């Protein structure tokens, strides 16, 4: 209800930190095109029904708008331009030359079904095919969505504009011009940026005590790559609970039974609950799970030197100042999560030339970005005695900002 | 009975190799079994190599190629010669339009006057026909190819045309000689054999048991391929599942021909008989023997972590194209040039073999088998589970297990495979809602959900994080006999493994279990790769809201979902047939999920049963041949139970989703209720949900899902056949019963009373396991239960004729109350009748275990027994010794009766021969399939003492008989108790179901004096309430299966009948009388005439009457007497005396077995659903004998200890003087030992003989149960090996055993002993030299031992004494230690560490002096009585030794312990210290 709201205040905040006028705020809290169509579907039993959908543009100053559509019954206007504030600030945080993007479809993807998805798909695509392309607007997938809705999302505007057009639309299969690292690219960068403030604690990788809330693919892909880089994983969480061994885990073995939901508890062996989980004693600790879990009860009981958002808002402002009191170093998730934004921007690149990289190059080039933003947004947060949380905000909006302000909108 | 071969490593041909192989047949014949007359063959089988030189040497007329390029048939013919000829020529014809050639036939000589009468008059004609291969076949596989395919078509051509041939063996290195045939009797019947010209570089033989006595010359084996040895539990889903693949197989080995080779299994053929065809079938789809028996029967890899990274991909990967075969198997396959031999998952059979320096092989069950030379012999070992013996003639080399498992798994990127292909369904995080539907209560009356349902079984399941137990077992009626409608899933009762199969424990052999489910399409299976892979995997089938959106909403491709609402209105049929279209047009369409959804209903639209649905869908989709691509989700309101979700499995559904339950505990979380978060309640629920199917698949013994999936365990109770066959095919309904069109009526009278409900806005109270005014009728209700204790108390008779009038009649309770006398017969006088004093003889009181009852009540039922005549039942618990003695006043305290469970609790020579009968527990009606669990809060001292154990210290009763693993077995276990008790009868305890009468057949064969048939209506203290439910079946149909099946079989006359399950009224004895039942059993009638007031509360121990509690508050309001017991027992006598009067019968004899006397009462045809009940199944009265008059000759005589060893140590014993001798022992001197052992008992008791007193000495190989049952005073020394069950109930004594003097290889590397040995012993000690096998001290309870190595599960269940292990360890050690302790000596601490078991034990170091005392002092005696070079250089190595070494004992024994220590230190009794500690550890 207050998510707008939330967000417009972020900004302003972000603004009057940094120094610019109201004007900047005035053109920023808003997006400045929200288009509302009405697509026609026709349904397996024969009927017609009338779906909505939201498509807002916040900025196009930096470049081209990146979003994503997700196919939820509960979306709304205000969701749709809070998320593509939220996009612009991800893109101006790892620097790309992106504007922020949302659509949203009102629908029950569980109650539909296949073929009906791919016209709401193609129908959707056509509604707002007069104001997005690969040099306007370029979406994603979102909750409800996947490669193959992205393929249909493709397939229709190549259809319309009479030519292949796969930079349109990112998150497709490989054969249609997909990249490398779709999948493990949010633990890529929640692995960077672990590494990057573990460096700049002074604590060493080697041997250090990772935690880790969640075991879907990003935390078996982030467990993972702790086990390589020589860190010990003492605690794993999944549905049914969570373990503990200071000594290890045998995250090999533990990937090697991991079904596709991920779960590796037995059956008849007690577990560790998610609330004493993060009381753990280590060093790192990585909530990738469900949201609103640190809070004041046991924020102090956080045992933690580093804690990395891997989730969307695991934190409440409350537990975020108890652990910067306690000198806590806190990984916001708009910086922690952008991996995947990052590698549907290296699938951009890679349609724009014609040339598909590999996953070695992925990953460098990914390193590269995450670590440089990691870098200025620690600077800044350190010239300013403020959070990383507001010093992110502050490097998204500023090239934005800096943007309108070249092109004269204001 | 058992299976053997006899081989040549090199390949060298002889005829010593057969006339060996006949010669362990005859000694393996002692395993099998007794029937009408022991003349006739119970079957048996000879496979051998092709005998060329022979077949050159006796044909003369046929030009016979070389070796491989042409076959040799082999054909049972009947007698009749028309057909004969007729299938000659169309096989002649086969063969030529196939391009072999036809060489010619034979016919194989045959002495039918060297055979029994019935295989005389069953006899067939044996013809063979040998065939010439082609020149366009250059290799052997090609020819083999093409006579399977001309088998095969002969086959089919066969059964079309109704002709009755059997095409035994055909092939080009392998024939099959088998019959109906003893081991002597085969070399007779086959006149060939004798003959000098048959050479072959192997035998293998095989001798049946023959549960019934109608076996058949076809289902003799040797198979075409293989001998097994055991039984197949998942038969049906295995049958299904591949006649579901061989529509889809594609191969291009047989190009067109699997048209003609499409069945593949016969449909009417045994589970050995299917094995074998598909072992065969998939050697010649391209396969070869060790991968195909690895894919039929793997290993464990889920939950298994010693496996290595290789196997555990291999087995992954074939996990997604082949369920396992599971049961007890052991299995010996050939191919002519390869050998190979397997067991079980869990290896619950027996295989040793020895090889010798001369490069010979002799495997087979037993050990004692041939005579041979110790000099001689290189390696004495065993099988073990998960390897693979394997032997290539051509190689002339044993080929290691190791090795062959490492070329086939890295043959393949397996685990690459299983990298890459493997798709995620990982959800969206913030895609989260709780659902709720605003109508909840109008769902939850529809499916049937009650304030009980909830309150007692969702609630407790999240606190408890396991399945709710209860006390009482189920009193209501059948469903189809209940007036309120019921789901269809009460039609259906749970199966379980009584014989021929054991039950397993998933929570202490979880390594063994595996919960893993695949969705998706299967891939090529006889071509696989990657893409059988590429599906998704779950460890638990239960789906949780998110996952089934994310299933849902997954949207691949290559994995597509279509949603059926499974709804109807009127027509059902209709409804089913359109899911069906549903379902093949989606399949058409490519979709691979398929969920079956009873949302978006209303009042017009009522759910489809979705048990009747899911199985429907599975028949369908098997016959069609497209259910392998797809997979079942269920979205059904009618799932909250285990029982439920099984049934869904076992009928067919992959996966389930309990929306409603989720939304019962959302209510409840949001209503305040159940603080604990919908998250972790989901899970919680998942859970245990899981946990409850994987309990009720170990009911029968199957360890994995995949299979249970295919396999149908229910039986159904009061189902149409035309139904069953429609949709439930497969499954038993011996009566028949209820239609679709009931069904649904059913159905859409509960939906409507449920949507229109518009009084209230709560739900009805349940009744299923508590009585409730208004509610399903209890046949124990207040009314019933306060007039017996009246007429008890007053010893009135009106008063109990009320009582039995209100149990009998004003309600259908039982299929017995739908039966009415005849009614016009000569009445005759009470005084013409026998009286009640004789009558009483017959009843029994009940097996109730000491701990779960009082000492008050348990001496009261004893008491009362004993005055009355009858006979009391000591439960699994064990017996004070004093009540052995009557008391001054006369009172007896004794049990007539002693019960043999598996936990062995207070079994001992003393206890087993203090007592007139000796009954084996293989299963009760409540908790069948299931064992049991004491906590240490439960173990008081005064329990604790009387079993054996340590107060405060847990206590677990496995739920098989680990002795008992076949009907082999239980014969076994029977003459072992005779051996005890020669002067008690056994008796064995079954519970009804289907094959109950073969099981009953098979007992008696397996000489079983008594046996008893329970009802699922029996009570019980402890056990969960979906097993006491949904598990078993009535007394009745059992009852009388076995009774038609013994008398069919001429059996009856050698066997008494017993059954119990709710006899309360003297008509109820009078109908089990008729049925066909001698002796008759009160459990629960009795309690109430104590005082029970059936509060169901045994469990809790807080009985308010201190019946069923052990809490001595509660104790003193015990109020009960035994006059009561004697009075309702008389008024029982009298009302049994007044019907035989009223029927004209003059006594029990008489009356039993008279059906005819019944006819179907008029209540039961105005009833409209127990109306459609076909009951002549029980009215059949087959010619015969109806009365126990046999008295089951045993082998007491003839046995060593009678002939030689008790003869001379009957002096001594009387004496008490020393006494040594020798003999020489073989493999069918079983016991050897046991009679001598329980002649000391009986003479002194406890305390036995002085230490060292009786000395036997034997010489060889021993057979089965080896000293077993010895007491204080006996020493058994042994030269050489035993077989299983060595030192079986130990009551003391000692028993060594040393390797044969001749034989110079390492006793520690060698095998010497069996798989189970000091099963349930107590006292004593024992000193080994060599490794033991699998399940070592399974049940210890005091006896020391030394072994030099054991296998697997070893020390599973002990509570007390030591061992010590001076060698290798199995995996699962330790698995269930509640006591004692264990010494492992090892260099490898971690691998150590990683085998055992780390639930509820320590790890140590030797520091204690006196424990390095002890330890020392054993080895010292050890070495003393063995010369062991492994202790002799420990104890010369002692200070290393001791740093060295490993000790294990559990946590829970060692602080009472050392609380015991420490109150005696401080200076208090033992009594007064023990109750301190206890109640301090137990507070
Ligand atoms: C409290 C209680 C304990 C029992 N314990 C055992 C037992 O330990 N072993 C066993 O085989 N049967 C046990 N039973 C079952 C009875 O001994 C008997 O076999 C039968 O189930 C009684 O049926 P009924 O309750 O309808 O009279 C127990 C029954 C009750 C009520
Ligand atoms: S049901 Fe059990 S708890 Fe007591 S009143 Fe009867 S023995």
């Amino acid at each position: 209800l207050d998510v707008l709201k939330s967000t417009q205040t972020v900004i302003h905040k972000a603004l009057e930190k940094l120094g610019y006028p109201e004007e900047v705020y005035e053109l920023l809290k808003e997006p400045m095109r929200l288009l509302t169509v009405k697509i026609p579907v026709r349904m397996d039993d024969g009927s017609v029904k009338i779906f909505t959908g939201y498509r807002a543009q916040h900025n196009d100053s930096v470049g081209p708008t990146k979003g994503g559509i997700r196919f939820h019954p509960n979306v709304t206007e205000k969701e749709v331009k809070a998320l593509s504030i939220w996009m612009s600030l991800k893109c101006g945080i790892i620097d790309l030359p992106y504007g922020g993007g949302k659509g949203g479809i009102v629908c029950d993807p569980r109650d539909m079904s296949f073929r009906e998805l791919e016209r709401l798909s193609r129908g959707y695509v056509r509604a707002i095919s007069q104001i997005v392309g690969p040099t306007k607007d370029v979406p994603a997938p979102d909750v409800f969505t996947n490669s193959q809705i992205m393929a249909w999302m493709m397939d229709e505007y190549s259809r319309i504009d009479e030519f292949n057009s796969p930079g349109f639309i990112t998150g497709k299969p490989l054969v249609l011009g997909g990249s490398h690292g779709r999948e493990s690219a949010t633990a890529k960068g929640v692995t960077i940026c672990i590494k990057e403030a573990a460096k700049k604690r002074g604590i060493d990788i080697k041997g250090a005590r990772v935690v880790v809330q969640g075991f879907g693919n990003a935390g078996s892909y982030l467990a993972k790559f702790m086990h390589d880089a020589g860190a010990k994983v003492v605690g794993i969480s999944d549905a049914y609970g969570g373990l503990y061994d200071p000594e290890g885990l045998d995250i090999d073995y533990l990937l090697d039974r991991r079904d596709s939901f991920g779960t590796v508890t037995k059956l008849f062996n007690d577990t560790i609950t998610n609330q004493e989980l993060l009381e753990l004693d280590c060093d790192i600790l990585v909530p990738a799970a469900i949201e609103n879990q640190i809070t004041e009860e046991n924020a102090h009981n956080i045992r933690a030197k580093i804690v990395v958002e891997a989730a969307n808002g695991p934190t409440t402002l409350e537990g975020t100042k108890i652990l910067s009191d306690r000198d806590i170093l806190l990984v916001p998730d708009v910086l922690a999560s952008a991996g995947g934004v990052t590698v549907s921007y290296f699938e951009w690149v890679q349609n724009n030339q014609g040339f598909y990289w590999s996953e070695e190059e992925v990953e460098e080039k990914l390193e590269k970005m995450m670590v440089k933003s990691f870098n200025n947004i620690y600077e800044m947060a350190n010239n300013r005695r403020i959070d990383m949380r507001l010093a992110a905000y502050m490097v998204g909006v500023r090239k934005m900002a800096e943007a309108s302000r070249f092109r004269g909108w204001i | 009975c058992g299976i053997g071969l006899y081989a040549h490593l090199k390949g060298k041909q002889t005829h010593d190799i057969v006339k060996q192989g006949l010669k362990m047949l005859c000694q393996l014949d002692h395993r099998g079994g007794q029937g009408s007359d022991p003349d006739t063959g119970d079957g048996a089988g000879l496979l051998v190599q092709i005998p060329d030189a022979f077949f050159r040497k006796e044909c003369k007329n046929i030009n016979l190629p070389e070796k491989e390029r042409y076959g040799v048939g082999m054909v049972f013919f009947s007698q009749k010669e028309d057909e004969r000829k007729k299938i000659e020529k169309q096989i002649n014809a086969l063969i030529e339009q196939e391009g072999q050639v036809v060489l010619g036939w034979r016919t194989v000589p045959v002495n039918v006057g060297k055979i029994g009468t019935v295989a005389q008059k069953s006899c067939p004609f044996v013809r063979q026909v040998f065939i010439g291969a082609s020149s366009d076949l250059k290799d052997n596989l090609s020819f083999e190819r093409k006579l399977y395919v001309i088998r095969k078509q002969a086959e089919n051509w066969g059964v079309t045309e109704g002709l009755d041939f059997y095409f035994a063996s055909l092939s080009s290195q392998t024939i099959v000689y088998k019959g109906l045939l003893t081991p002597e009797q085969v070399d007779a019947f086959y006149s060939d054999l004798q003959d000098e010209a048959f050479v072959s570089a192997f035998a293998l033989v095989h001798s049946r048991f023959s549960t019934n006595t109608f076996p058949t010359w076809e289902r003799a084996h040797p198979n075409r391929y293989l001998v097994h040895n055991g039984e197949i539990n998942t038969l049906r889903g295995n049958i299904n599942w591949m006649r579901a693949r061989e529509q889809q197989f594609v191969s291009e080995s047989f190009g067109e021909d699997l048209n003609k080779i499409l069945p593949i299994l016969n449909a009417d053929g045994s589970d050995s008989s299917i094995l074998d065809n598909a072992f065969e079938f998939f050697v010649m789809a391209g396969r070869k023997p060790a991968h195909t028996a690895m894919m039929l029967i793997p290993e464990p890899w889920t939950e298994n972590t010693h496996m290595s990274k290789e196997k555990r991909a291999f087995y992954e990967y074939h996990s997604s194209l082949m369920e396992p075969w599971d049961g007890p198997t052991a299995i010996s396959f050939t191919d002519g040039k390869q050998i190979g031999a397997i067991l079980d998952r869990n290896g619950l059979r027996p295989a040793r073999y020895y090889v010798t320096k001369d490069d010979y092989i002799i495997f087979s069950s037993e050990v004692g088998v041939i005579e041979v030379e110790q000099e001689n012999v290189l390696y004495k070992n065993r099988l073990e589970p998960g390897k693979m013996l394997l032997i290539d003639l051509e190689e002339g080399r044993i080929i290691s297990d190791e090795e062959v498992k490492t070329q086939i798994a890295t043959e393949y990127p397996y685990q690459k495979w299983l990298e890459e292909e493997l798709v995620q369904v990982n959800p969206d995080p913030e895609s989260r809602e709780e659902e709720q539907f605003s109508d909840l209560l109008t769902r939850q009356k529809a499916f049937g959900y009650t304030y009980e349902d909830i309150q007692k079984y969702l609630i407790p399941v999240i606190k408890e994080g396991k399945d709710p137990l209860g006390s009482m077992g189920n009193d209501a009626p059948l469903a189809v006999l209940s007036d309120r409608a019921q789901s269809l899933f009460n039609y259906f009762k749970q199966l379980f493994a009584q014989v021929t199969n054991p039950p397993i424990d998933a929570i202490r052999e979880q390594l063994v279990t595996s919960t893993m489910t695949w969705l998706g399409a299967e891939g090529d299976l006889l071509h696989p790769s990657e893409r059988n892979v590429r599906r998704i995997k779950l460890y638990t089938p239960v789906l949780s809201n998110e996952q089934f959106y994310a299933l849902k909403t997954i949207v691949h491709p290559d994995l597509k979902s279509q949603k059926i609402d499974v709804l109807f209105s009127e027509d059902l049929e209709r409804g089913l047939k359109d899911m069906f279209t549903q379902a093949e047009k989606a399949i058409s369409q490519g979709v691979s999920l398929l969920i079956l959804s009873d949302k978006k209903m209303n009042e017009r639209l009522t759910p489809i049963p979705p048990l009747l649905a899911v199985s429907a869908l599975h028949q369908h989709l098997i016959r069609k041949g497209l259910r392998t691509k797809v997979s079942i989700i269920v979205e059904s309101g009618e799932a909250r139970e285990v029982h439920h979700f099984a049934a869904l499995i076992g009928y067919g559904a992959d996966a389930i989703n309990p929306y409603l339950a989720y939304a019962t505990y959302k209510q409840e979380i949001d209503e305040g209720r159940l603080d604990i978060s919908y998250e972790e309640a989901v899970s919680k629920y998942g859970k245990s949900i899981t946990e409850g199917v994987v309990k009720v698949m170990s009911k029968m013994g199957i360890s994995t899902v995949q299979s249970y999936r295919g396999a149908q365990i229910f039986e159904a109770v009061g189902i149409s056949r035309d139904v069953i066959d429609r949709y439930f095919s497969g499954t038993a309904s011996q009566l028949g019963g209820i239609d679709l069109q009931t069904i649904a009526e059913e159905a859409q009278r509960r939906h409507r009373e449920a949507y229109q409900d518009d009084y209230s806005k709560t739900l009805e109270p349940g009744s299923d396991f508590q009585w409730r005014n208004g509610g399903e009728h209890h046949a124990f209700n207040p009314k019933t239960i306060h007039t017996l204790q009246w007429a008890c108390r007053r010893n009135d008779y009106n008063l109990f004729k009320q009582y039995t009038k209100a149990a009998d009649e004003e309600r259908i309770g039982f299929l017995r109350n739908l039966f009415a006398f005849d009614g016009n017969r000569k009445p005759l006088k009470l005084e013409e009748v026998e009286s009640a004093e004789s009558i009483v003889k017959r009843f029994k009181t009940g097996a109730m275990s000491f701990g779960s009852l009082s000492k008050e009540a348990h001496e009261a039922l004893a008491i009362a027994m004993n005055r009355l005549g009858g006979k009391s039942n000591s439960g699994e618990g064990g017996e004070d010794p004093k009540r052995f003695v009557p008391d001054e006043n006369g009172d007896d305290r004794r049990s007539a009766i002693k019960q043999i469970a598996s936990g062995r609790f207070g079994v001992k020579s003393h206890y087993l021969v203090n007592a007139d009968e000796l009954q084996i527990k293989m299963a009760q009606g409540a908790k069948p399939g299931e064992g049991g669990q004491l906590p240490g809060n439960k173990v008081y001292p005064w329990v604790a003492d009387v079993r054996g154990s340590t107060p405060g210290v847990g206590l677990i009763s496995p739920p098989p008989h680990h002795d008992i693993y076949s009907i082999e077995d239980l014969a076994q276990l029977i003459h072992d108790l005779k051996n005890a008790n020669r002067d008690a009868r056994i008796s064995v305890k079954l519970v009804s179901k289907a094959g109950v009468g073969t099981i009953a057949a098979g007992v008696a064969k397996a000489t079983a004096d008594v046996i008893v048939i329970s009802g699922y209506d029996g009570g019980t203290g402890a056990s969960p309430k979906t097993s006491i439910k949904h598990t078993g079946l009535p007394w009745e149909l059992g009852l009388a299966e076995a009774h038609q099946t013994l008398m069919l079989n001429g059996l009856r006359d050698r066997v008494v009948l017993e059954t119990d399950g709710k006899l309360m009224t003297g008509r109820d004895v009078v109908m089990a009388a008729l049925l066909g039942a001698e002796e008759f059993g009160f459990a629960t009638a009795p309690l109430v005439v104590l005082g029970c007031v059936m509060m169901r509360a045994c469990h809790l121990d807080t009985c308010p009457v201190g019946v069923a509690t052990q809490n001595p508050e509660l104790r003193k309001k015990f109020m009960g007497d035994p006059d009561h017991i004697v009075n309702y027992m008389l008024f029982i006598a009298e009302e049994v005396r007044e019907y035989m009067a009223a029927l004209g019968f003059k006594t029990f004899d008489e009356m039993i077995g008279r059906t005819d006397v019944l006819h179907v009462s008029e209540r039961a045809k105005e009833h409209w659903k127990a109306s459609q009940l076909d009951l002549s199944t029980l009215l059949y009265q087959p010619e015969g004998v109806r009365t126990f008059q046999s008295p089951q000759n045993h082998k007491i005589d003839q046995s060593l200890d009678i002939t030689t060893i008790l003869p001379a140590v009957q002096e001594a014993i009387e004496s008490g003087k020393e006494a040594d001798i020798s003999i020489e022992i073989n493999n069918t001197n079983r016991v050897a030992g046991t009679i001598t052992g329980s002649e000391i008992s009986k003479r002194y008791g406890e305390e036995g003989l002085p230490e060292d007193t009786i000395k036997l000495h034997f010489t060889g190989s021993a057979g089965q149960s080896f000293g077993a049952f010895v007491p204080k005073g006996m020493t058994l020394y042994l030269d050489g090996d035993s077989n299983d069950y060595v030192g079986k109930g130990l009551s003391g004594g000692k028993i060594i055993v040393k390797s044969s003097e001749g034989f110079n290889s390492a006793s520690d590397d060698n095998v010497i002993i069996g798989n189970v040995a000091f099963y349930g012993a107590t006292s004593g000690e024992a000193y080994i030299n060599g490794r033991a096998g699998e399940r070592f001290a399974v049940r210890n309870s005091g006896v020391n031992v030394v072994v030099e190595g054991i296998g697997d599960h070893g020390c599973e269940y002990m509570t007390g004494g030591s061992v010590v292990v001076l060698g290798d360890v199995g995996k699962n050690f330790a698995a269930g230690m509640s006591g004692g302790i264990a010494y492992v000596l090892t260099e490898d601490v971690k691998a150590f560490k990683r085998k055992c078991n780390l639930e509820m034990i320590l790890f140590e170091s030797l520091e204690d002096e006196k424990e390095i005392q002890q330890i020392k002092a054993m080895l010292e005696r050890h070495t003393a009585y063995t010369n062991s070079q492994k202790a002799e250089d420990l104890l010369d190595q002692w200070e290393d030794s001791v740093k060295k070494f490993v000790k294990v004992i559990p946590k829970n024994y060692k602080q009472m312990l050392a609380s015991i220590e420490e109150q005696k230190a401080a200076g208090l009794s033992d009594e007064e210290a023990i109750m301190f500690a206890f109640e301090a550890n137990t507070k």
